[PDB]
């Protein structure tokens, strides 16, 4: 118990940078509860720069064993569509997780005040899914897309965000079972524990264009639990607003929300799909970011 | 209903 905590503290201490940001960081802001956690942004003392501090204590986390994924995995990675991992540091009983600073916000502000176009969506889900084609092809699964973790710049470029529940495959590892996400987001294999890969963070991209067009994901009234037990049982979600939706978009979809996840589309197929040839650039996202609107 | 909150089934609890 305190011996479980001891050994876990020092695990983490060999992943982490050792140190105490508290010596260069000021000025924290709150902006959110986050996955598992706070999350501040502060300055930096030496350069002037903000950053984003997630910090995550050891003592509340469901299967604290999940704090040292992000902070292995991400550590060197660099992505223009992922957000970048700077350091870590373990202060006290918490994880600090030091980060790049996405000044637009999240995309979930965006997706419950206003209503995206195709060529906003097509540029959001051609962002995301640059950063999964990459991700994926190095084993790495997200499993927690939604639009919550989907971050902007004040010039509309979109940035793939928290990594908390990331997990790492690998050939002689190639799946993973556990029960990890949000429960209106997460893929029907997922929810029933089986065996699954990459194809889980398809299907919910799948749900998040469902956001996207609908302003919510399916079952969303539902408690988490039985909307859970809906997703496992029953055939894909439709779209609410299905009419207003293009033929290519919805073709779009139709490989996203597959139940068997081997006929699935894989990021790498998806880049190639038609619907994203509709892509604006950056620009066309910033009339909804909340300060232009 | 209409939860955002991420869930972590402690399987290993």
């Amino acid at each position: 118990q305190r011996v479980s905590h001891e050994q876990f503290r020092a695990a983490l201490q060999l992943v982490v940078d050792p140190g105490d940001p508290r010596s260069y960081l000021d000025n924290f802001i709150k902006i959110g509860e986050g996955s598992t956690g706070i999350v501040c942004i502060a300055t930096v003392r030496s350069s002037g720069k903000l950053v984003a501090v997630k910090k995550m204590d050891l003592r509340k986390q469901q299967r604290r064993e999940l704090l040292f994924n992000e902070v292995v995995i991400m550590r060197d990675y660099q992505h223009e569509n992922v957000v970048e991992m700077y350091n870590s540091y373990l202060v006290g009983d918490e994880l600090w997780v030091v980060m790049e600073f996405l000044e637009g916000g999240a995309l979930t502000d965006i997706v419950t005040h206003t209503r995206m176009n195709e060529e906003q969506i097509a540029a959001v889900c051609l962002a995301v899914l640059q950063a999964l084609s990459v991700l994926h092809a190095q084993g790495v699964i997200h499993r927690d897309i939604k639009s919550d973790s989907i971050l902007l710049t004040h010039d509309g470029r979109v940035k793939l965000s928290d990594f908390g529940f990331c997990a790492q495959v690998s050939k002689e590892v190639p799946r993973r079972k556990s029960l990890v996400g949000t429960p209106y987001w997460m893929a029907p294999e997922l929810i029933s524990r089986l065996p699954y890969g990459p194809e889980v963070d398809i299907w919910s991209l799948g749900i998040m264009v469902i956001e996207m067009v609908d302003g919510e994901p399916p079952y969303f009234n539902e408690p988490p639990l039985k909307a859970m037990k809906m997703i496992r049982d029953n055939l894909p979600p439709r779209l609410k607003n299905l009419h207003k939706v293009s033929p290519s978009l919805k073709g779009f979809l139709d490989r996203l929300l597959v139940r068997d996840p081997a006929q699935r589309a894989t990021a790498a197929e998806l880049l190639k799909h038609p619907f994203l040839a509709k892509a604006g650039p950056p620009a066309s996202i910033v009339p909804l970011m909340r300060q232009n609107r | 209903g209409r939860s955002r909150q991420p869930l972590v089934l402690g399987d290993n609890c």
